[PDB]
């Protein structure tokens, strides 16, 4: 089954791998210590913790499977049907949860800057609601991807790959679903909200709350722009994967699709690693307790 | 000629 092979150079594999491992350690340590101190510590801490969990899931259970079975060995898939579906399901649920957390944070900040409720119980209930909804919107992937023997006769175990098992139309529908619901719409809402939040901050600012508020505004805007920039090439690739006709696909577009895969996923991990570092760059006491928690290791 | 199988 030499038709399933790709020609991505070794140096690119090693480079992208090294990047993935760097983002792995930075992201896991960052979000791990983040969850640690946040748990040891306030309304936004639940959203931040939710984000940290969302990132940790990808960094721990999606990153190794990716770096192994997607850039190093393209075939055969060695995680089974359950691993195949559970992987993409996890990814989708994660991106949905992240997006919804961002938008929710935008709303919370706007309300905390326009009028300066949501008790601890109610807030946690709402976070649970976000997670559940995220899991619900990730369901189609369980019915979209799967295992297929793409070898010449469909009998060779080396041709057992993890590929979408549904037709082009349905694939279009689910990919569009993900792109609209987890990217365009929510980040649009969050961008508008951030836009209003900025000027509201400028008009409010004309004692110690306004500085933390400014901090929150900058952090939030940073998270939004990071989300857009990082998740942009990701959604373009998935649309590129399906919308291009089978006759239009050439070897150049193939190899380029794989390099683009490397790039896009690299940025995807860059986001998950960029979440906690932004919390440190504000020079808040969070960085102090970050070094404090990082020291005892 | 050939189409990707990785999503």
């Amino acid at each position: 089954n030499s038709d399933l092979d790709v020609n991505t150079d070794i140096y690119s594999k090693v480079l992208v791998t090294a990047i993935y491992l760097a983002l792995f350690v930075v992201g896991t340590v960052g979000n791990g210590v983040t969850l640690f101190t946040l748990a040891r510590k306030s309304r936004v801490d639940y959203y931040l913790g939710s984000l940290a969990l969302s990132d940790l899931l990808i960094l721990l259970f999606a990153l190794p499977v990716d770096v192994y079975n997607f850039i190093w060995v393209h075939h055969p898939w060695a995680f089974g049907d359950a691993g195949c579906k559970g992987y993409y399901f996890l990814r989708e649920a994660c991106t949905y949860a992240t997006a919804l957390n961002v938008v929710s944070l935008s709303v919370e900040l706007y309300l905390a800057i326009r009028h300066p409720l949501m008790s601890r119980s109610r807030t946690k209930k709402f976070i649970s609601a976000i997670w559940l909804a995220s899991a619900l919107l990730a369901i189609p992937m369980l019915f979209t991807v799967g295992l297929q023997n793409l070898s010449g006769d469909g009998t060779h175990p080396g041709g057992l790959v993890c590929t979408p098992i549904v037709d082009t139309a349905t694939l279009k529908v689910v990919i569009q679903l993900n792109t609209f619901m987890s990217f365009l719409f929510p980040m649009l809402v969050a961008s508008i909200l951030n836009t209003v939040i900025a000027r509201r901050l400028t008009v409010m600012v004309h004692p110690g709350r306004v500085q933390a508020l400014r901090r929150g505004v900058l952090v939030l805007r940073a998270m939004v722009i990071a989300f857009v920039v990082c998740w942009l090439p990701y959604h373009v690739r998935r649309l590129m994967f399906v919308y291009i006709s089978d006759e239009q696909w050439t070897t150049a577009l193939f190899d380029f699709y794989h390099y683009f895969y490397m790039l896009s996923n690299a940025l995807v991990y860059v986001s998950a690693a960029i979440n906690p570092i932004l919390y440190n760059l504000v020079s808040a006491n969070f960085r102090q307790v970050f070094l404090s928690t990082l020291a005892c290791l | 000629g050939r189409r990707p199988y990785i999503l």
